[PDB]
């Protein structure tokens, strides 16, 4: 099974790391986000 | 490249190993523990 080249990246070295924030958080933030656009607007980031 | 977290050696030696991509049943295939040192054998396998 194993024949393309992100095998390829195993097999010589290059590995590439996992963020510190999974997709699933980047959601988790940016859903925090999308309710600070819908109901507290644009104050959200200059404090609570 | 296994990231191994690490304190600060003035103060501890105590150490525990990020396998990155690799899930819990499958640490004993994504290292050989079975050709380790004894040493080795808490910090890969163990309740926490």
């Amino acid at each position: 099974a194993a024949r393309d080249l992100i095998c390829a990246q195993k097999f010589n070295g290059l590995t590439v790391l996992p963020p510190l924030l999974t997709d699933e958080m980047i959601a988790q933030y940016t859903s925090a986000l999308l309710a600070g656009t819908i109901c507290s607007g644009w104050t959200f980031g200059a404090g609570p | 490249g296994v990231s191994v977290i690490t304190p600060g050696t003035n103060t501890s030696n105590q150490v525990a190993v990020l396998y990155q991509g690799v899930n819990c049943t499958e640490v004993p295939v994504a290292i050989h523990a079975d050709q380790l040192t004894p040493t080795w054998r808490v910090y890969s396998t163990g309740s926490n």
